[PDB]
Formats: C-alpha cells, structure tokens, sequence
C-alpha cells in the first residue's frame, strides 16, 4: 500500500556499495602497490654509489649497504626488498593487501650509462650480466593493471 | 592588551599593566642598545 | 519509486573525476616540466667549468664536454638537452606528456659575474654576444603556467 | 537524495591543502634559508686567508677581497652577505620568501685554531675582540626554527 521509499534507497545504498565495491578495490591495490615501488627506490641510492664507485652491481643488500636482511626493508604491503646484483625487488605482504597482488613483486634495476646509470621500474627481472636482465617469468608478477604509469618498463628497455 | 603608538618625534609610547609596559621597554632599550654602539 | 542513491552516487563520483581531471592535468603538466629542468641542470657544471677555464660559451654538448647528441641528453617527457653557445634547452617528448607541453621546451643560460657565473632558467632564449641573450621566441616555449617559481627568469634577468 | 561523493572529495582536497599548507611553508622556508648558508659561505676562503696571512680579521668586504658591495652577494631569498670583521652574515631578501625569515639574518664567524682557524654558524653575531663575538641582539635573527641541525651554534661555541 505504501512504503517503498525506504525498501529501494537502502536497496539502492547497497547496490552503490556494490558498484563501488571494484573501484575501491584497484584504487586499493594500486595504492598498495605504489608503496612497494617507494620502498624499492631510496635504495637506488646505495646501488648507485656502489656500481660507480666499484663498476661492479652490488650482490646483495650488505653489499649496496642497506639493512643487511632483506626483511628488514619491508613495510605495511610490503614483506620485503633484496638486492640482488644492482636489481631491487619489492615483495607485497600477505596481510593488509589487495588479494590479486600479495605475495606479488615488482624490480627496479639500472643500466650503465658510461659515467652515470639510469633507472627502470616494472615487472621483476633477474640481472644476467652487468648490463643485461631479464624476465624473472614465475608468476609471482604484480599484474600489469596494477602498476603506475611509470612503472610499465620491460626486461629490455633502454 | 596593551598597545604601542609611534609619534613622530621617534618615540614609543605604550599602555598596558605594568608587566606587559615593562616587557616592551626591556626589548625597545635592549635594541636600541645594539644601535647606540657606532 | 525508490533507488536514487545508487544513482546519484554513481554521478557524482564521474562529475568528481571531471572536477579532479583538469586538477591532476596540470600538477602533471607542471610535474613533467619539473624535469626538463632537473635534465637542463646538472649539465650547469660543464657549461660552468668550459667558460671559466676558456672565457668562451661551449659552442655546442661536445664541446660543454657532454653526450655529444642532444638526443642523448633525453628522458621521459624529455625528447633532449642541446648546449647551444652556454643555452642549454630541453625539449619535452611527444609521448609521455601532457598536452600543450609536448614538443615545447625551456633554457638555462648563465652570465659571466667576473670570476664565475650566475644561472637563470625560463623560457627558450638564444645566446647573442658572450653577455647577452633573447627570448627564443618559437611558440614552441614552455607556458608560463607549467613553470615552477624558480624558472621565471626573463631573457634580460641579472 | 544523491552527490555527496563529489562535494565531500572536493572539500578533502580542500582540507587537505590547509594541512598541507604548514608542512610546505616551513620546508619551503627552511629551504630558503639553506641557501642564505650557502651565500654565507664561500666567502670563508677570502676570511680565512685574510686572518691566517695577516693575523686580523677583514675589516669588510673588500678587505676580504670580494664584491667590495654587501649587495653584490645577494640571491634569490638573499638581499646580501657582509663581511664585518671576518663575520660573514646573510640576509634574507623581502620578496620571495617565506613570511616570518624576510629582512632576517644568520652569521658565520670563525675562530683562531693557531695555525688554523674553526668555523661557526647561527644566529647573527658581533665580533667583539679577535677571539669574541655576541649576539647581535635585535630581533631580526633567522628563528632557530629556520635553521639546519649545522647552523645552530651560540656566541660563545668553541
């Protein structure tokens, strides 16, 4: 006889919820995400310093000088950021993250200019030689969607 | 409260309790002091 | 009858994208700027030592003593950094950048104090004599609205 | 019955540049006076062999041998640097800076070593004796708020 205005506005709060459920979701991860690429930077630091002082890619964090363990260069998504051979990973927790990117990483690694180095951002890389990476594929990748405009670079870009 | 006037003649004229007439003259004499050295 | 708030919701998340769009389009604009000028710096020291230690502008990159290819000088939203007579001009990229920015360019120039040199930095200009310089007027110039507060020096600055 | 999204996210960036507004106006300010320190220095050279090739500190300027004009060492944020008997002190220009460092000042002074000499910063300062200076007492000292962890030295720091 009557009341639907208060049936469809709390029917339609809930369906709005449901609709802003996937935007907050990605805007979410890819805040997430943004993070473990400021925690790997800041990093490039040490790095750098090290292969234009030695012309040799740090091993590993002691080498570039950073908090000797891994572990200790994490944060609130962030589980973790190695070194390894001038390349700088970022792994995503498993608490307090996305759903689609935890446990995922990405990789920061350089290349020698000849007198300074330049720096790229995508998706994890394992270094081959002093100037040559490549695809470190296993899966583990934050998915493209989830990576910052300046974050898109591949395993060979120069 | 309390306030300053500045007359022409370069003087400073305060009113005020006396606590807050007594702290403008302390800073008004003390720099006026770093200026009589010439 | 009923559902408005999904509605409504949904209309002013999108007219808030379009209030946020021209906000994010010139702090980006303004960010890709930012830039040219850290790729124009930097390359100061060179242009610095060959006029001290000559009394002469470097002609051009190879004589500043620097990547002998403006192209070389290049970056993100910079497609170059060329020295031209003690100038040095960045170029923004056509890909990568705003909009109205895109293929625009700034300069650094110095002017001899008399044992050293003071820099200025601002919109393209072209060296004359050893002391004095003019706007490179092109259109091609960078807006005065995407330049910092620190890079708007006029062709006659001292 | 609808857009809140829209007014509230407009009215966040709003709030959100007030506390932002604090955080830049004294990074900025205390930017401006980093370089009022580096205008300050320098000019330590042309002190320090004065004093250790005469054993007297440089009446002025020109005693020290620089710009024989105080306003001829002046930059952006700084209107000058005077040289008044080996105490070098930098003012803050009135346009382009902050509110409260404007007109405002710091001082470098040294001290003999014997055989050397030790350099100071901080508050304006007034050189007494060849081996005493004061506070330059009168209230246009740059706030020990404006200055850097480096330039916090009293009068009588040995």
């Amino acid at each position: 006889f009557t009341l639907i205005e208060l049936m469809i506005v709390i029917a339609i709060v809930g369906i709005l919820a449901a609709v802003a459920l996937p935007a907050y979701q990605d805007y979410t991860a890819r805040a997430q995400v943004s993070e473990a690429i400021l925690l790997a930077e800041g990093q490039k630091s040490a790095v750098t310093e090290y292969y234009l002082n030695h012309g040799k890619w740090p091993e590993n964090n002691t080498s570039a000088g950073v908090a000797s363990s891994p572990t200790d260069i994490k944060g609130k998504y962030v589980k973790e950021v190695e070194v390894k051979n001038g390349v700088v990973t970022a792994t995503m927790l498993s608490s307090g993250v996305n759903n689609e990117i935890k446990g995922k990483k990405l990789s920061l690694w350089a290349r020698r200019e000849n007198g300074s180095v330049k720096w790229f951002c995508g998706q994890p890389v394992t270094r081959t030689d002093d100037d040559t990476v490549a695809d470190a594929k296993d899966g583990k990748e934050i998915d493209t969607k989830h990576l910052p405009s300046t974050c898109r670079d591949n395993f060979d870009a120069k | 409260g309390s306030v300053t006037v500045d007359q022409r003649t370069n003087v400073l004229i305060v009113k005020d309790v006396r606590s807050n007439t007594e702290r403008a003259r302390s800073l008004v004499r003390s720099l006026d002091t770093q200026t009589p050295q010439v």
